[PDB]
């Protein structure tokens, strides 16, 4: 297989794109284990507070969609509230600008795709993709007001082929922009 | 969000409006001009107005943005150089 250049079926253990060479997989394998070596060692030193407040990439866990749930669910134990009881709130800043509250998480690596997000707003884009430079996920308790006619929910894939959902977010459109023209033009968030 | 982008389709067209003389059917293909709803009532004024057709097609007459179809027709492009040089 290594002299084919076919990645082994044996390493195969995290979703992949389809057409990811070896060299490709090892150097996304190698970036991967980088980032688990830094949550075990904040996990290790120091215990769960640092892993509430470090930065984390999507793309790099084997299963990014549980991490959301974990974040949902870490949220709700320390207000004693139910997991649909809470809302997903998405405030995307700079790395260096950017505080963590309580129900704050930072997550790096999301990439915003046919759109541009500025002061927390979403115009529409001629660019194929767009880096977030940190987004922070807010868990607050549903007021159940539905949207403010200016809101679309965007769906969040692991990887460009869009094959797995890892969650939705929602986002407030600049201008007097169509949401609809969002739906139309495929716009969307990847985690790698 | 399929189900999401087929509802939004089907009732940006299937409506009243669509039988009025302004419809659009496509907005801002190329930026400044947008398809007509045809003004006929028989089906032989709709099949003419297909026909009258520019052949300068766009991914924004789908309501994608315009660029999605540029790396597709770069590899094509290398793919038609690829089958000459393979009968040569």
């Amino acid at each position: 297989e290594l002299v084919k250049g076919i990645l082994p079926r044996s390493w195969s253990h995290y979703t992949v794109p389809a057409g990811m060479t070896v060299i490709q997989w090892v150097s996304d394998f190698s970036e991967r284990i980088k980032q688990l070596q830094n949550i075990s060692l904040a996990a290790a030193s120091g215990g769960a507070k640092e892993l509430k407040n470090i930065h984390v990439c999507l793309g790099g866990l084997f299963v990014p969609e549980a991490y959301i749930t974990a974040t949902r669910q870490y949220v709700a134990q320390a207000n004693s509230w139910s997991l649909e009881e809470l809302c997903l709130e998405v405030n995307v800043t700079t790395s260096q600008g950017a505080t963590l509250d309580a129900c704050s998480f930072g997550v790096t690596g999301l990439k915003l795709q046919g759109a541009t997000c500025n002061n927390n707003k979403l115009s529409l884009s001629n660019a194929i993709s767009t880096a977030l430079p940190l987004t922070q996920l807010r868990w607050v308790k549903q007021t159940n007001t539905e949207k403010k006619a200016s809101v679309v929910t965007l769906p969040v894939y692991l990887n460009f082929t869009r094959a797995d959902l890892i969650f939705t977010v929602d986002f407030e459109i600049a201008t007097k922009e169509d949401p609809r023209s969002f739906y139309e033009r495929g716009v969307a968030v990847l985690c790698t | 969000f399929d189900q999401r982008l087929l509802n939004t389709f089907l009732e940006r067209l299937f409506t009243t409006r669509s039988f009025d003389s302004e419809f659009k059917l496509a907005c801002k293909v190329d930026g400044h001009k947008d398809i007509q709803m045809p003004d006929g009532i028989r089906r032989e004024e709709f099949v003419q107005w297909v026909e009258l057709l520019p052949d300068t097609q766009t991914p924004s007459w789908l309501g994608l943005p315009n660029n999605a179809e540029r790396v597709l027709l770069t590899t094509q492009g290398v793919d038609m150089i690829s089958k000459m040089l393979k009968m040569q």
